């Protein structure tokens, strides 16, 4: 996002005069252009372009398109409004808040427009929700999945979370760079984002107004669409304090009431194409109040919710009734002959059926019978989970003869029906928060606990369609279906006298190694879990040899050989002598897979048992573990690319026994390698993150005395990795306080040469850069706890001998050349240069060379005012801890006045000013930089935060207080900030008179006095102001 | 946010006056009224609505009957004082309680169950973090910005008269009077027949009570002014009802007010509202009433007729020591003078410690109303 210096490195070598300029104004042209034709190619044109300038410097031009992109939705050709809400979607509507308070022009702009500029309410009220509105399937569809895309980037104002929309940029920012009840419904106490849940209650606010009163078909019809796809992504269990309105008034049942008068109507469910999004959306919001409720339908337990729940399971065993007598021809509780409501649901059903029965064509998601029964058998399961065996017993009869027809249509959401009968009919925050002090305080937490029978004919169809099928979504759902059978012991019986479908399941193991099988993937753990069950009553001696063949012959582990141990183990560590036998199997099979993140999930279960079952044999089995992994870390074997592969791996060394880990012997020479070549990301990326997961042990589980007696030792001499040795590989006295020191700050010197000077697309992936950037994440973590916790004491005082010090004739990374690369991560990663900030001023190197670049000290760019005002709230903190330097007192009050104010609701800054009000001589120097700055300070909210700060300050600067109370701010036109300067001037002259009349008159002095009441009689501000009036008359007739 | 701002009622009878605290000025002001449909509606998709707060009974006003809900500073009726604090929070400020601190006013010498009501209902009615009641006159002379006067309050609920010295306050001084902006208007619309003009009805009483607004007056002397009405020129105003009747009124105006002055003409005893000050003067100590008699505030709606200021300095110069000069301050603006006080008080930083808690509500409950506050 460097537009000024990249340029000029062109021009001087080609010498073209072209600079973006004059091709945003080529942009906004084609945009107003005649043909319709040509509208659809230049919308496409700023998909690309204005989530780059926007965050850029360019961004006074980048607010411009996203206005006149606004005028092209009422266009007539329908592939030019669905490329518009795409670049509609991809916007960052916080970031886009950010510059409407910077603009004063922008807002005028054309003809000299009064009012703000409000971007978000015309691009959520009159595109989004109105272009659902639209006459057109095609343009109704696309216009759901942007409010999936724009609920997590609203900000709208005065969260109770992030304020300004300065604070709201830096929060979306950091959580990147620094770290069996059916499918509706939830039961957790469900930890969710307060400040997250706030957008997605204004989203639901404006789409039940667009239902209700609408005036048109086609805003009723296609806003039943945007429902249902908000709770597939959003739901309702999960979120239910955004979709709660009314109902139970407190875990909620939402907007419920009004779409099963929808329903309900003769109108409504005569289309297939949103009758099916209705039924998905109506079970979503009476499963939310399955927390609260459940202690006719018994188990509902609130009467103001069973009509909703009576209505729906009334409207689903006629909608089961309906499809029943068309898959059957057959001529017209659950009846809809005497309803003529009914019988036009009848004469629909029966038109989308015969275009499927006369043209073949299988592989169609959309086929609205095949997409319509796919929705009416998905919620008919969501409701009997709430039944009871009382309600369903007088409906076993009913719902079981409907399937039979239902069966051949759709088989595979037709045993999530009856997989769910079975069990209910067996019973079954202001910018230092969130950038530093909340994610550096879960930091140190986890390092002290690191120092720790109707069925019999419906059932036996379904045993012959498990043989035969070929699609792989219905052989799973036919083995959870016999994990059931067995479980609430039923009887073998199913294959009364042979052994028909066991002998099936051991065929389909040759096809998977050899790998003749298309869809093993999704098949594989199910098929594993139904084996291990029926052992209890092919015996696990036999299940164990048949995991043995698919991994050392057959595909790849992380599909087929590590989704297969998982039903083992649980299965087997979790739940005599030949048990013991089993156990000395299973353990060997994992070290040759060891490489795999997924396979050390599978082991934190296997120590957490050894502790609760046999303490002698707990330590015996982390020490055999301890020599593989450190040996394979050093030759990166080990699968760490993700950020779910790191999290797999610190977990580890806490419940690894601590005697295995005693001897700092193993884990040093693990630690201080070298890789083979890093001229490749996959390899540099995986030898970086061999250092931040056995640096995790060395803070925790051995002290700081502990690690440096043994280096003395052992001769790990600091030129490991140095200038000369760093360069050949991308192209291809020591103390032991030196030899430490020396590899962390250059290894910090080799992630910020890549993040700064590698292609984006060309070396690195995008997932590869999810995971490069958050690897200098957690080890600049790691040294703010080695300076500031202060049990880490001999590496405090090595790296401030090093960063005053010049490289050695330039062989290693010098701290005046490491410190190029960080200005230019300001742009495109500001959370992590505001963890660079802190490291310096912790080194006592406070050099005003650098500190001017963040800080700036004598429209704008939208990602530098988190690290502008994030350094300033960071170089407060460091003057408050030590204030006896009086150098750099005096330096940041003198400069920084309007930025030193504005900040004063904030936890580092708040305390930098009280100290300022217990010194003497650094209270008197705040009070001159006002008086610069009463230009600047007259706007309501600027002005609010400076009598919080000259609220209390030092008596023998009171009088110099009381000039500026009177000359300055009293004459301000706001009535409260008139009445609040009469609370803090007569509260100076009070307590002054009982103090010394000899400090004070000296104070204030008596030709000052006499200037200051002749400004409150020509104006009428003594006649206002009476209390001020009457206190300053009594002083000069003591004196 | 810093502080959370706060929010600020004064409900005296008539009129509720809310909006945060740390403006000048109330964002509402609204009637006090809950007004019924007494008339069974005949159409197919009205309202309903069982009733109507606010001044939208001020524009629906013919079909309803009007209630005020609150009579002397005494809350008649609770679920009536309940949908009118409903209406402000969710109406007009579109806040939440429970984000906002609340400040309410309440008259002096009031019965102590609306005091301990009120704060019932502001805790298990809308949840709200802390809540504090707080005294009318007190709550205007902060807004006037003195530390000592005689204030003397009177709305459209009841007059009341509270004399402080340097802060402080005097409780045995201070004295309540049942006279009131309502009294004036049952006189007034008695006073209106005898001309011929009969207004029955809760309906056209707001009317009687918008002309008493504007056109009444005091007299600097009312028999010289009654006098004066033997010839009709000035005294005489031609008003508009909002039927399209023209009302002319003379003398009959300017008596009005009197009543403040004579009860006699009310047939109550209890004296006017010049010798109520001089007996709540009379009752404090002999040294402070220099600054008293100089210091008179008054405040509420019905001080606001021209030339209250002029007959109270006459008045109780005239019964006074001549001795010491009797100075009134009047301000204009002293209709919202309590509201002022109030936003004043909660913008305060030592009052934020002062509130009722919620926390301390729950655990000592609602009699602590008179424990920790006046």
């Amino acid at each position: 996002f460097h537009v000024g210096d990249w340029m000029g490195t062109i021009r001087t070598l080609t010498g073209n005069t072209f600079s973006l300029a004059d091709c945003i104004p080529l942009l906004r042209k084609t945009l107003k252009d005649e043909s319709s034709v040509t509208c659809k190619l230049a919308c496409t044109a700023v998909r690309n372009c204005v989530m780059s300038l926007c965050s850029s410097s360019y961004s006074e031009l980048g607010l411009q398109l996203i206005i006149d992109v606004l005028t092209l939705r009422n266009s007539s050709y329908w592939l030019v409004r669905t490329e518009l809400l795409e670049t509609l979607a991809e916007i960052d509507f916080r970031l886009v808040s950010f510059l409407e308070a910077k603009a004063e022009n922008l807002h005028r702009g054309a003809h000299h427009y009064t009012g703000l500029l409000k971007l978000q309410e015309r691009v959520l009220n009159n595109v989004v929700i109105h272009l659902l509105g639209d006459e057109d399937p095609r343009v109704r569809h696309v216009a759901a999945a942007s409010l999936i895309r724009l609920v997590p980037k609203l900000f709208y104002k005065c969260d109770q979370g992030q304020a300004d929309p300065v604070v709201a940029v830096a929060r979306d920012q950091s959580s990147v760079y620094l770290k069996r009840i059916y499918r509706g419904y939830n039961l957790l106490p469900s930890i969710t984002d307060v400040t997250m849940e706030n957008n997605l209650s204004r989203v639901i606010a404006a789409v039940s107004h667009e239902l209700i009163t609408s005036t048109t078909r086609a805003l009723t019809f296609g806003c039943c669409e945007a429902l249902c796809l908000l709770s597939t992504a959003f739901p309702v269990c999960i979120w239910s304090l955004g979709w709660h309105c009314g109902v139970p008034p407190l875990c909620t049942v939402g907007m419920a009431t009004m779409i099963l008068t929808l329903l309900s109507s003769a109108w409504f469910p005569l289309d297939l194409s949103a009758h099916q999004d209705a039924l998905i959306l109506a079970g979503n919001l009476l499963a939310a109040s399955a927390p609260k409720s459940l202690r006719v339908w018994p188990a509902l337990g609130d009467r103001a919710l069973v009509p909703m729940v009576e209505q729906l399971f009334s409207h689903l065993l006629k909608v089961i009734n309906i499809c029943a007598h068309v898959l059957d021809d057959v001529a017209p509780l659950g009846s809809f002959y005497h309803l003529p409501s009914y019988l036009r649901l009848h004469d629909v059903l029966k038109a989308t059926h015969a275009n499927y029965k006369v043209t073949l064509d299988l592989q169609n998601s959309t086929e609205k019978f095949g997409g319509f029964l796919r929705s009416a058998l998905d919620v008919l399961s969501q409701i009997l989970e709430l039944a009871t065996l009382q309600d369903i017993g007088k409906c076993v009869e009913e719902i079981l003869g409907y399937l039979k027809s239902c069966f051949s249509r759709e088989p595979m959401m037709a045993t999530v029906c009856v997989q769910q009968l079975l069990k209910t009919l067996f019973g079954t925050p202001g910018l230092y928060h969130y950038c530093f002090m909340a994610p550096y305080t879960h930091f140190t937490q986890a390092l002290a606990d690191a120092s720790l029978r109707l069925f019999e004919p419906l059932v036996i169809k379904a045993l012959k369609q498990y043989t035969t099928t070929t699609c792989v979504q219905l052989q799973k759902q036919v083995l959870d279906l016999l994990a059931q059978l067995v479980q609430l012991r039923v009887n073998y019986c199913l294959l009364d006298s042979d052994q028909v479908f066991i002998g099936f399941v051991l065929k389909q193991f040759e096809y998977i190694e050899v790998g003749q099988f298309r869809e093993s993937e999704a098949i594989i753990p199910n098929i594993f879990f139904f084996l291990v069950l029926l052992s209890y009553e092919i015996g696990i001696p036999k299940i164990i040899q048949l995991c043995d063949g698919i991994m050392a012959s057959g595909r790849k582990a992380v599909t087929h050989a590590i989704p297969a141990l998982q039903p083992i183990v649980h299965d087997l560590f979790v739940l005599g002598k030949e048990l013991e036998t089993q156990k000395e199997v299973v353990v060997s099979m994992l070290l040759r897979l060891i490489q795999y993140h997924q396979v050390l999930e599978m082991f934190i279960l296997v120590l957490q048992q050894c502790h609760k079952e046999n303490e002698d044999k707990w330590k015996r089995l982390s020490r055999q573990i301890a020599d593989i992994i450190l040996p394979m870390l050093a030759k990166q074997q080990m699968h760490i690319d993700s950020h779910e592969a790191l999290g797999v791996l610190n977990t580890l060394f806490e419940i690894l026994a601590p005697s295995s880990l005693r001897p700092v012997d193993m884990l040093l020479r693990s630690m201080f390698v070298t890789p083979n070549t890093m001229a490749s990301v996959s390899t540099v990326q995986l030898w970086i993150s061999g250092i931040l997961a056995i640096l995790r042990v060395l803070i925790s589980q051995s002290t700081e005395d502990i690690v440096l007696s043994r280096i003395q030792e052992l001769s790990f001499s600091p030129y490991l990795i140095s200038c000369t040795v760093i360069n050949r590989l991308r192209d291809g006295k020591n103390l032991p306080e030196e030899t430490f020191s020396r590899f962390l700050l250059q290894l910090v010197g080799i992630l910020l040469e890549d993040i700064v000077t590698k292609q984006l697309k060309v070396e690195m992936s995008e997932q590869q850069h999810t995971f490069y950037c958050q690897e200098l994440g957690t080890l600049l973590m790691c040294l703010i706890h080695i300076f500031k916790s202060g049990m880490f004491r001999r590496i405090t005082a090595a790296a401030t001998r090093l960063f005053r010090s010049d490289g050695c004739g330039g062989s290693f990374y010098t701290l005046d050349s490491l410190n190029l690369r960080a200005r230019s991560m300001i742009t495109t990663h500001p959370a992590l240069v505001l963890l660079w900030c802190q490291i310096l001023l912790l080194v006592n190197h406070t050099d005003y060379r650098w500190w001017a670049e963040v800080q700036q000290t004598p429209l704008g760019m939208c990602n530098r005012e988190i690290v502008r005002r994030g350094a300033l709230i960071l170089f407060c903190d460091y003057v408050c801890q030590n204030l006896h330097d009086s150098e750099h007192l005096t330096w940041l009050i003198v400069n920084h006045i309007q930025d030193l104010i504005s900040l004063s609701h904030e936890p580092p800054v708040q305390d930098f000013i009280s100290a300022v009000h217990r010194n003497s001589a650094a209270s008197g120097l705040f009070i001159q930089a006002i008086q610069s700055r009463c230009e600047n300070l007259s706007t309501p909210t600027m002005l609010k935060k400076t009598l919080q700060c000259l609220e209390g300050i030092h008596l023998s600067q009171s009088g110099a207080v009381l000039t500026l109370y009177v000359d300055r701010l009293l004459c301000t036109p706001f009535r409260v900030l008139a009445r609040m300067v009469d609370i803090l001037a007569c509260r100076r002259v009070e307590m002054l008179l009982a103090a010394n009349l000899q400090s004070s008159m000296a104070q204030l002095p008596m030709e000052e006095l006499n200037r200051i009441q002749e400004y409150l009689q020509s104006s009428g501000l003594a006649q206002r102001h009476q209390r001020l009036y009457s206190l300053l008359d009594r002083f000069r007739l003591s004196t | 946010e810093d502080e959370t701002t706060a929010l600020v009622c004064d409900n005296g009878s008539g009129l509720v006056k809310a909006g945060f605290a740390g403006d000048d000025a109330p964002r509402a002001v609204f009637p006090s009224i809950v007004g019924r449909p007494r008339h069974q509606g005949v159409m197919v998709g009205m309202g309903q609505k069982d009733s109507y707060v606010g001044d939208e009974a001020q524009s629906k006003r013919g079909i309803l009957t009007l209630k005020y809900p609150i009579e002397h500073g005494i809350i008649t009726n609770w679920d009536d004082m309940e949908k009118i604090w409903h209406h402000t929070f969710y109406n007009e400020l579109r806040v939440a309680p429970e984000e906002h601190p609340t400040l309410l006013t309440e008259a002096p010498l009031n019965p102590k169950a609306n005091r301990e009501k009120m704060t019932q209902i502001m805790f298990e009615t809308f949840n709200v973090p802390a809540m504090y009641v707080a005294i009318q006159a007190v709550l205007s002379l902060y807004a006037s910005g003195r530390t000592t006067g005689i204030v003397l309050d009177s709305g459209d609920g009841v007059t009341h008269n509270v004399p402080i010295y340097e802060g402080y306050a005097l409780p045995h001084a201070i004295m309540r009077l049942d006279l009131a902006g309502r009294d004036l208007t049952d006189y007034l619309m008695k006073i209106l027949t005898e001309r011929g003009y009969s207004f029955v009805t809760t309906a056209e009483r707001e009317i009687v009570r918008d002309i008493k607004e504007k056109l009444c007056y005091v007299a600097l002397d009312f028999e010289n002014e009654m006098a004066t009405a033997a010839s009709s020129s000035s005294l005489e105003k031609s008003y508009e009802l909002p039927d399209g009747q023209v009302i002319t009124i003379g003398n009959e105006r300017f008596r009005c007010p009197e009543t403040l002055f004579q009860p006699s003409f009310i047939g109550m005893e209890s004296a006017g509202i010049h010798e109520t000050t001089y007996n709540s003067i009379m009752k404090c100590d002999i040294d402070i009433r220099k600054d008293l008699y100089a210091n008179n505030v008054m405040s509420g709606g019905t001080t606001m007729y021209p030339g209250i200021a002029d007959r109270m300095q006459k008045e109780i110069t005239a019964l006074a020591p001549s001795t010491m000069k009797i100075k009134i301050i009047a301000p204009p603006e002293r209709k919202y003078s309590v509201w002022i006080g109030g936003s004043i008080l909660a913008s305060l930083s030592t009052f934020q410690q002062m509130w009722i808690t919620k926390q301390e509500y729950d655990e000592a409950g609602p009699s602590i109303v008179h424990r920790k506050c006046f």
